[PDB]
């Protein structure tokens, strides 16, 4: 009934569904946000902060007081042929 | 994309084409048997590669054969 | 043989499925199908089930190709029905696949091009060789 | 091919043998003939219905000339059922073992025993009189069937008269059946039993037919038979609740239910299906179109529905037997998990080697049915559905949003699969490193069942309350604090609930929806797809479509079924395994003289069957050593086929796991050295088809992975039990 | 079959009776044999001219290793 | 044959003892004079015979206490696989004889696959007894035991 | 009554040569059982 | 283990795994070492044993020499 | 000491997979 080679688009899915919504905006607080999430905004940089970032896990474990990596102590077992 | 191929052995029956579903070959005017027909293999870029044509053959062994070659959108079968 | 050509015509009567086109169509390629029926019949549809066939020119898109022959071949059988399909693409363009010739590929023709055709027989191919080329040319 | 005459033609290689077998009972293939079609099924049942009937007749012999029924009849506590013997061949003898009541013979696990005594039945006089019967009937359904094929064969019009059908067969099967089997009760099983609970002996007990000519005997016990005239017709009713009551619960001293219930409950169920039976429309007015009624139900959502079904379920025999087997098998489930729960039979609960089998056998029968459904469901989209003549609409959309069904019950299964296993594999880790505290345990993190908890915690506070006329319980497993122990062994209890039975319900929910998934997924996908848009031009049972699009094996319906009855095994595999550990574990044992109870493996499930590991070592493992040191004893048969179902299964790999192309060209070598020697047959051999191979692979697969249990379970619990 | 019918004295076994010829001609004064390097004359063993053989001898019939096996059925 | 004859065997002789021990231990509930009796008596007889003919006919038995087969043809154990042997292959080789006899007599004229699964032909006209003789295919092997098609 | 015979003629005939060797089979154990050699 | 090759179990190389309870590290503790280690059943002792290897000195020079041969490679 | 390593030999995934990521999608 409505096929249009003229315009492809309405013709496929092309359509964005009703879900889109190209309204208006949000609060002023927004102008804080850009203000300091910028440095995060820059892609590649931010890649490598994380991967970098990833120098905290190795500080965790090098000081780490509570996981098992003690006996406590015991006696060891011979055990079958000693 | 897949590749196939027609030999001169055939007789001209037509069941190769009548199988595809795509519509990769076709009949082609030919001296060579009492039919004086022989199967073409124009559009390789719709054949999925199913090998229904290969089912259909008479002759002892196939006068078409397919090739699996190359993968496409078209050979895969895909329709997303 | 001159393409038709389609411009605009009614689909059939259907109501939607789930098995219709998909994003590939807006990117790549999409086919459409056009038969006429004498008739307001009903046929199978792939890809889902039961459509209401119409009377008229009747125009249907479709994806993969195959989808429109094996309707088209179910098209021909039980009803005595003519029908055409081409390939869109995502910016207009008119390519017209099938018949093509405008006769039937099982139907010989005069004036087609062989393309493909090995005079050579079967199992007197080669053997490689590490030279471009598989022997089967 | 017999069938047909192409068919029958001539043989050039061994496939035309293998398709004479496959397509033998296809008989929609044979003929476009709805008639000639429905002519032959209906004859076929005859035949089949003697061949049951036979059977029948040599499980009556064989209790009456080779069983020790008579002496076990007066000790049923510890004398083993017996039917059978085995003669004194190549060292045979062994399998004739002790069983009690100065008898050599196989100890079985049919319940046959527990029925006859139930029956009333008490001489091996009265077993050979039911043989003989049993053999009578089994002349005429045999006779039956030749004469409704060859001398008078129904219309098509017959067959398709489907309301008086429905009419008769849930009253004039169902309604009498169940009052027939009622008046037994009361006037032979009920009077008898009640002597043989009394200690009294068979031979002591006088003959069924004295109790039904005077009432003098009847009327002593149970003194509302005493009146000639009857309350009945007084329609007072109060008077008769002697011989039948709603007590329920499970009688302490032969450990089933009470034959005064369930005289009650056929008195019921009868009527109940005699009204029931005047439903649909005949002849002489009164009565429903079944059509009309149909048609009726139509909705926002469904647009027209149902209309056109009464068409298609009236001129196709797949859509019928799709239904009917779905449930048929859905029924025999239930039927299973109903008769371990509320033991029905003198001295069944007792039985403990019966038990386990009756429950394991109604779960296989009942697994295997409903995949049936999963077949000709799919036969029918392939061979019957035909939109111009008979659309349904019910039918469409769910074509329509297929791939809306399937795409979401795909993903069930991954939540599922996830969440049942992946708890396993978790604990099985925790235990592993050291640390239970962290595992799903009722010692740990305890995900309680409080749902099932609280629906068992209502059903011990029922009676008195919200079921006055109920005394006792329904099941034992509801009472809260009872206890039936029957012998020096416990008939039933009631059953906990923890964190170990949260997990494999959920993996029964798993398995479940998984055979589901790909059953249905073959259905749907019967005809079209996005891959193939002309599959049912293929048929029903085709290999394939060629390696084109990237591959497409196994696309058919009947492949889809072939997938799905390897999942069925999966699944039941797992419920009989939940069955028989739980119930050795938390239910089955020995009671002692001061009340103390001790299972048989001693309340290890709830802490080690929330492992892997547990399952493979306290289950399999520990309660394996039966079987296979039953070398040398009268369980020697399990130990064998225990080993022989451990090959046919790992038999099945060869076909499961390879494709024809070698086998024909490895039989080109083996013809060539045949020929060498002028022994090459003029029928070529060939190899099996594709889909063969696939039959072949499933069915051993199958057979020795069910035969490997059967052996399993039936030399641990007649070892122990 | 027989196992499980009770009856180990009605099976099949073969005595590997080459393999056992094999060891007793390295060696093995198991069995009775009387082959090479565990017979009465010949022109093997002596040509061991003591070095190998004694030690190699010892070893053969050593009972701990593994060094050349008792086999049966 | 570290073995030595089951006559002058310990363990032979008490495998004998074990079994019929148990056997016994089963009529003690049965009561003589009923069934299951003879049954066992007549399994312990049997029992009995077979332990005493393993002895008498030769029979190693190894450490184990039981017999051991010894097929490196020595003429003192030839009954243990030789003889039983060549039992074997006359009537193999009778089997193989006569079943090629019978497709080699169908295949001139007639449907040839029409005999093979229905043989209303039997021994066709007397094919069975032909391999009473089967050996003298030896003399066949000489002329055209073989066809001369693929190689030689 | 041609059509008897070859009823009986079909791989039924494996069934019933078969129960004809096992039964010979059998009988030969029943009369010689426990046969672990031939001698004679 | 040279002290004594006959009662001592050789080992492999150290285990540290976060996901290891204390029982855990409790039982893998063994050949007298002062954490969980893998008890090494490549033979690799005795092989380097045999060869002469007296010393973890010894070790550490071959693995400095492998490393360069790794290189030169 | 060899409490440091095992992680950069989990750091080493996080940065190969995604290394290879970028690599094969290109
Ligand atoms: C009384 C003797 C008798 C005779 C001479 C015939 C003769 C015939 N019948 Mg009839 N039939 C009979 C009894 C008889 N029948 C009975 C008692 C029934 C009711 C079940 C039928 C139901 C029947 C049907 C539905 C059909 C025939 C047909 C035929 C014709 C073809 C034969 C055939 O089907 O192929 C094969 C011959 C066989 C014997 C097949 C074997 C089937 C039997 C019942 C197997 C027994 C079950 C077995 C024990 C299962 C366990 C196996 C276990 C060992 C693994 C032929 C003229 C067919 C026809 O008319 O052709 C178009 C047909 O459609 N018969
Ligand atoms: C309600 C009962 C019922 C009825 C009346 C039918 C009827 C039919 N079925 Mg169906 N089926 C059923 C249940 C039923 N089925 C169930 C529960 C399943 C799931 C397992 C199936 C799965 C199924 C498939 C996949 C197919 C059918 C097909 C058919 C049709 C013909 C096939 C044929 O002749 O059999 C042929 C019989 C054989 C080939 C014998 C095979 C050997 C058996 C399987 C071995 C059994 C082992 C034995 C029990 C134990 C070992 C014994 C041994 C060691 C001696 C016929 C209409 C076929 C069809 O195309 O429909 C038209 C088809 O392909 N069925
Ligand atoms: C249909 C189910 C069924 C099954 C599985 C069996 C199975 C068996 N029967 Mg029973 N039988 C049956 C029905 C059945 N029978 C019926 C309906 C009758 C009444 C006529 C009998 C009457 C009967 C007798 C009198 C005997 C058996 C015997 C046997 C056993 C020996 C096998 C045999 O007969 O030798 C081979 C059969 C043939 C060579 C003829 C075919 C075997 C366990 C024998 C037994 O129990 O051993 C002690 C025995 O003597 N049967
Ligand atoms: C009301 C009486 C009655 C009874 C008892 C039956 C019983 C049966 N029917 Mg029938 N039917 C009836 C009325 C009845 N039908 C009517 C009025 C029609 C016409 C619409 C039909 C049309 C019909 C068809 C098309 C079929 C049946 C079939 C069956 C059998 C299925 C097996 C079963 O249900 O379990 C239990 C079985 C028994 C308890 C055996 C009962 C022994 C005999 C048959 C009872 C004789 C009655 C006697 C005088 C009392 C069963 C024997 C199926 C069958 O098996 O085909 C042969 C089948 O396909 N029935
Ligand atoms: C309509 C009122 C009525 C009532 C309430 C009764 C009640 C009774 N009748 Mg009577 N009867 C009646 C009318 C009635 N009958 C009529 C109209 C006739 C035919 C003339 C009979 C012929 C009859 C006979 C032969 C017998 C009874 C008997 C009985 C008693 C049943 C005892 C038994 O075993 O059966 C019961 C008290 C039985 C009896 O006498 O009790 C011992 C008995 O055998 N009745
Ligand atoms: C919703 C759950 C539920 C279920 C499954 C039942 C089921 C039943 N009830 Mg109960 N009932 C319920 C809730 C329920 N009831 C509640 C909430 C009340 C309080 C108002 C009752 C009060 C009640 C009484 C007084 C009786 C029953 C009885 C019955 C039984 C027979 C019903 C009947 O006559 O014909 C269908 C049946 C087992 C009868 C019975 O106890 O059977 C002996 C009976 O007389 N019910
Ligand atoms: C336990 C499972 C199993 C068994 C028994 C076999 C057996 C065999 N394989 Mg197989 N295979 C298997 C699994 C198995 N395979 C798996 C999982 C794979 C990977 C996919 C393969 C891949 C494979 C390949 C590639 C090949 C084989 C081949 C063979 C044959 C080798 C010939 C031989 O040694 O003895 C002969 C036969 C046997 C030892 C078993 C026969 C079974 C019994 C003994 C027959 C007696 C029947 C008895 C009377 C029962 C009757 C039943 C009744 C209902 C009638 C043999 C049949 C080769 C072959 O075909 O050589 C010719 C070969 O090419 N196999
Ligand atoms: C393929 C390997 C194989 C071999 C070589 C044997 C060999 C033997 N078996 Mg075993 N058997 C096997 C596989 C095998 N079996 C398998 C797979 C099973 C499981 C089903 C069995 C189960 C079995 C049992 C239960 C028994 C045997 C017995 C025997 C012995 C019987 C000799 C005999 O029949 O008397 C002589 C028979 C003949 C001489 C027949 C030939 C004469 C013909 C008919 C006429 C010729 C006229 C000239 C013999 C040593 C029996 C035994 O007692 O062991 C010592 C016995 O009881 N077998
Ligand atoms: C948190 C605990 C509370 C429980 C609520 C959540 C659990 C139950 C799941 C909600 C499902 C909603 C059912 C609506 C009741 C319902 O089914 O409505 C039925 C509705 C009615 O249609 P009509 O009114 O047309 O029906 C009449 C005619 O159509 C037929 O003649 O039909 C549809 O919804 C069509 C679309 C199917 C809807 C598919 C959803 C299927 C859910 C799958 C889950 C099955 C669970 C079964 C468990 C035993
Ligand atoms: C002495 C002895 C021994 C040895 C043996 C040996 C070592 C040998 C050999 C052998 C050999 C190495 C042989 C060979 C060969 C060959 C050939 C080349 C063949 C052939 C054949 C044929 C040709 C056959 C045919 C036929 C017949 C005649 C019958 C039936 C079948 C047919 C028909 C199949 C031992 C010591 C062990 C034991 C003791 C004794
Ligand atoms: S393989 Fe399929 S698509 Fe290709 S030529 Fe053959 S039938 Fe056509
Ligand atoms: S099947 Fe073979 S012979 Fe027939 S038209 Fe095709 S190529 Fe020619
Ligand atoms: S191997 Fe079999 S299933 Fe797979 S593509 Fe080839 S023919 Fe089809």
């Amino acid at each position: 009934y409505f096929d249009l080679e003229d315009i492809g688009n309405t013709t496929g899915q092309w359509d964005l569904y009703g879900s889109d919504a190209p309204s208006p905006y949000s609060p002023l607080q927004s102008k804080f946000f850009e203000t300091f999430a910028a440095p995060f905004t820059k892609r590649g940089l931010l890649l490598k902060f994380l991967i970098l970032g990833g120098g905290s896990t190795l500080a965790y474990f090098s000081t780490t007081a509570s996981g098992d990596i003690l006996p406590i102590v015991k006696g060891p077992q011979l055990p079958p042929k000693l | 994309s897949h590749s196939v191929k027609i030999y001169d052995t055939c007789i001209g029956c037509t069941q190769c084409v009548r199988a595809c579903p795509t519509d990769v070959l076709e009949m082609i005017p030919w001296g060579g048997c009492k039919a004086k027909q022989i199967a073409s293999a124009p559009r390789t870029e719709d054949c999925v590669g199913c090998k229904r044509c290969e089912s259909a053959c008479p002759t002892d062994f196939l006068s078409v054969r397919v090739y699996l070659w190359h993968e496409t959108t078209r050979s895969m079968g895909l329709a997303y | 043989t001159p393409p038709e050509l389609d411009p605009n015509t009614p689909s059939p009567i259907f109501g939607g499925s789930t098995g219709g086109l998909l994003r590939k169509a807006q990117v790549e390629e999409f086919y459409v199908i056009t038969w006429e029926s004498p008739k307001e019949q009903i046929f199978e549809m792939p890809t889902g089930g039961a459509a209401i066939m119409r009377e008229g020119p009747n125009l249907l898109k479709l994806a993969r190709k195959e989808q429109c022959l094996a309707l088209g071949t179910r098209l021909r059988s039980k009803y005595k029905i003519k029908y055409q399909f081409y390939r869109v693409f995502p910016s207009g363009e008119v390519q017209y696949l099938h018949p093509k010739d405008g006769v039937y590929p099982e139907k010989v023709n005069p004036g087609r091009q062989g393309v493909g055709v090995n005079f050579r027989s079967i199992g007197k191919n080669v053997s490689p060789i590490e030279v471009k080329f598989t022997g089967k040319q | 091919g017999h069938f047909s005459r192409t068919i029958a033609k001539g043989p050039d290689t061994t496939t035309w043998i293998w398709n004479l077998h496959a397509d033998a009972h296809d008989f929609d293939s044979h003929t476009s003939d709805l008639e000639e079609i429905s002519r032959k099924v209906f004859s076929a049942h005859f035949g089949q219905l003697s061949i049951i009937f036979l059977w029948l007749s040599g499980m009556y012999f064989h209790g009456a000339r080779f069983s020790n029924y008579e002496a076990w009849l007066n000790d049923p506590t510890h004398i083993r059922p017996s039917a059978q013997v085995v003669w004194p061949i190549v060292g045979q003898e062994i399998l004739n073992g002790d069983v009690g009541g100065g008898f050599r013979g196989i100890q079985i696990t049919s319940g046959f025993f527990q029925i006859w005594r139930a029956s009333g039945i008490t001489s091996e006089l009265q077993l050979y009189c039911t043989a003989i019967g049993a053999l009578v009937f089994a002349g005429l359904m045999l006779f039956a069937g030749w004469f409704h094929y060859h001398k008078a064969a129904p219309k098509l019009a017959w067959f398709q008269d489907v309301e008086s059908m429905l009419n008769h067969h849930l009253a004039g099967l169902l309604g009498l059946g169940s009052l027939s089997w009622a008046r037994h009760q009361v006037h032979v099983s009920l009077p008898i039993n009640q002597f043989l609970n009394a200690g009294v002996d068979p031979k002591e007990i006088p003959l069924p037919h004295e109790f039904i000519l005077n009432r003098d005997l009847l009327a002593q016990l149970y003194p509302s038979f005493a009146e000639g005239a009857t309350p009945f017709f007084t329609l007072n009713w109060s008077k008769y609740a002697d011989f039948l009551t709603f007590r329920g619960g499970l009688d302490p001293l032969t450990g089933g239910l009470w034959l005064t219930d369930i005289a009650h409950h056929h008195l019921a169920i009868a009527i109940l299906f005699l009204i029931a039976g005047h439903m649909y429309r005949t002849n002489w007015g009164i009565g429903h179109g079944i059509k009309d009624i149909l048609e009726a139900h139509k909705g926002p959502f469904t647009g027209q529905g149902h209309k056109g079904l009464y068409e298609i379920l009236t001129t196709s025999w797949h859509a019928q037997l799709s239904i009917n087997l779905a449930m048929l098998g859905s029924l025999t489930i239930v039927v299973a998990q109903h008769m371990y729960s509320m033991p029905p039979y003198p001295y069944l609960a007792t039985d403990y080697a019966t038990q386990l089998s009756l429950f394991t056998h109604h779960m296989w029968i009942g697994g295997f049915l409903i995949v049936g459904a999963a077949a000709h469901a799919a036969i029918f989209m392939v061979r019957d559905y035909d939109p111009t003549t008979r659309y349904n609409d019910l039918l469409d959309r769910v074509l329509r949003h297929r791939d809306a069904i399937i795409s979401h019950l795909n993903w069930v299964c991954i939540f599922l699969g996830f969440h049942s296993f992946g708890l396993y594999i978790h604990n099985d880790t925790m235990s592993a490193l050291g640390r239970p505290q962290d595992m799903f345990s009722d010692t740990a993190i305890q995900l309680q069942p409080v749902f099932a908890q609280w629906i068992q915690n209502t059903h011990a506070l029922a009676p008195g309350t919200t079921a006055p006329g109920a005394t006792a319980s329904t099941s034992l497993t509801w009472g809260g604090g009872d206890l039936v122990a029957v012998g020096n062994k416990v008939a039933l209890l009631p059953i906990p609930l923890g964190t170990a039975d949260f997990l494999v319900h959920h993996i029964h929910a798993f398995t479940i929806h998984v055979t589901v998934l790909i059953l249905l997924k073959g259905v749907l996908f019967a005809r079209s797809s996005r891959l193939i848009p002309d599959k049912a031009n293929l048929g029903f049972r085709f290999p394939c479509d060629g390696p084109g699009r990237g591959g497409t094996c196994q696309v058919s319906a009947w492949d889809h079924v072939f997938l799905g009855l390897f999942w069925m095994y999966n699944s039941i595999s797992v419920v009989i395994f939940h069955f028989s550990w739980k119930m050795q574990s938390d239910v089955w044992g020995s009671i002692n003289d001061q009340g103390v109870v001790t299972h048989i493996t001693g309340g290890n499930f709830a802490q080690s069957s929330i492992t892997i590991n547990g399952w493979l070592r306290d289950f399999l493992w520990a309660q394996a050593s039966q079987v296979i040191q039953s070398y040398g004893s009268s369980l020697s048969a399990y130990g064998l086929f225990f080993l022989g179902a451990h090959f046919v299964w790992a038999f099945s790999l060869m076909f499961l796991f390879s494709g024809r192309g070698y086998w024909q060209e490895l039989i080109e070598s083996i013809v060539w050295a045949h020929n060498k020697l002028k022994v090459a047959p003029a029928t070529q051999p060939r190899a099996l088809s594709i889909v063969q191979g696939r039959a072949v692979g499933v069915t051993h697969y199958l057979l020795g992975g069910i035969a490997t249990t059967w052996a399993f379970f039936l030399a641990r619990i007649i070892a122990v039990g | 079959v027989m196992l499980a019918f009770g009856t180990p004295e009605k099976q099949i076994l073969i005595e590997p009776i080459f393999a056992q010829w094999i060891q007793s001609a390295h060696g093995k004064t198991s069995y009775g044999f009387d082959v090479l390097l565990s017979s009465t004359n010949s022109p093997a063993l002596n040509a061991g001219r003591s070095i190998w053989l004694p030690g190699w001898l010892n070893a053969i019939n050593e009972n701990s290793n593994s060094l050349f096996l008792t086999i049966g059925p | 044959s570290g073995l030595t004859p089951c006559k002058e065997s310990k363990q032979f002789a008490k495998r004998e003892k074990q079994s019929i021990k148990k056997l016994e231990s089963s009529l003690k509930i049965y009561a003589a004079d009923s069934a299951p009796a003879l049954a066992i008596n007549a399994t312990i007889e049997k029992t009995k015979r077979r332990f005493d003919n393993y002895a008498k006919q030769g029979l190693l038995c190894g450490a184990d206490g039981l017999p051991h087969l010894i097929v490196s043809g020595d003429q003192r154990h030839w009954g243990e696989f030789i003889t039983p042997g060549i039992l074997f292959l006359y009537i193999a080789g009778w089997i193989g004889w006569v079943g090629r006899s019978y497709l080699i007599a169908i295949r001139d004229e007639k449907k040839p696959t029409q005999k093979e699964i229905i043989i209303d032909v039997p021994l066709a006209s007397r094919l069975v007894f032909r391999g009473f003789s089967w050996p003298i295919a030896a003399y066949r092997e000489l002329l055209n035991g073989e066809l001369v098609a693929k190689d030689v | 009554r041609d059509l008897k015979t070859y009823l009986s003629v079909a791989p039924v005939a494996s069934t019933l040569w078969f129960a004809a060797l096992a039964g010979l089979l059998i009988e030969i154990n029943r009369l010689f059982p426990d046969a672990l050699t031939f001698p004679f | 283990w040279v002290q004594d090759p006959f009662h001592v179990r050789p080992i492999a190389h150290a285990i540290w795994d976060p996901h290891f309870g204390q029982p855990a590290v409790e039982a893998f503790t063994r050949g007298g070492a002062l954490g969980p280690v893998n008890n090494a059943y490549s033979g690799v002792y005795q092989w380097w044993y045999t060869i002469g290897l007296r010393t973890n000195e010894d070790l550490y020079t071959g693995a400095i020499f492998l490393l360069f041969l790794s290189f030169i490679s | 000491p060899s409490l440091f390593v095992p992680l950069v030999g989990l750091l080493f995934p996080a940065v190969a997979m995604a290394s290879l990521f970028l690599h094969v999608e290109k």
